[PDB]
């Protein structure tokens, strides 16, 4: 969260 | 906040990345979230789209016409676009307002139409699915589940 899968 | 997504909603986001990768795209945009919601095929978002005549093929055709593919499929992590970030942020509030403590597929679809401006919204409108009509269809289906 919130830039890539799953961050 | 992804800890609050349901299993299926997480699968939609994971699948959106691969929708982008397989089209030789280098960002995960709102249109890949739309492809993922349909292609996953089981949740309230997929049912709502199918029930409005929005098919995976219709969306694919519009994405090729609007965006087009790159030359090679990237490896590694593909970043969300600014508009895809806003859709995922908005999904949190759609869920809370509808009385849900978890973010389900339908809340991602509701986030997408709330954002209302990116490639997915353009595709939906072009395919004859006005944003308000989509929201009301989600509400209609969720109301049926209260029976």
């Amino acid at each position: 969260w919130l830039a890539f899968v799953l961050v | 906040m992804f800890e609050r997504f349901t299993d299926r909603a997480r699968r939609v986001v994971v699948l959106a990345q691969e929708e982008a990768r397989m089209l030789n795209h280098n960002y995960i945009g709102t249109e890949h979230i739309l492809l993922g919601l349909i292609h996953e095929g089981e949740g309230v978002a997929a049912k709502s789209l199918e029930s409005l005549g929005i098919s995976l093929e219709g969306v694919r055709s519009q994405v090729e016409e609007i965006i087009g593919q790159g030359q090679q499929a990237p490896s590694g992590h593909i970043p969300y676009t600014p508009r895809a970030k806003k859709v995922l942020e908005l999904s949190l509030r759609e869920a809370l307002q509808l009385g849900h403590n978890y973010i389900g597929t339908e809340h991602i679809l509701l986030g997408l139409i709330r954002e209302g401006e990116g490639v997915a919204a353009q595709v939906l409108v072009k395919l004859g699915a006005e944003l308000t009509r989509v929201r009301q269809q989600v509400i209609q289906l969720l109301s049926g589940y209260l029976e």
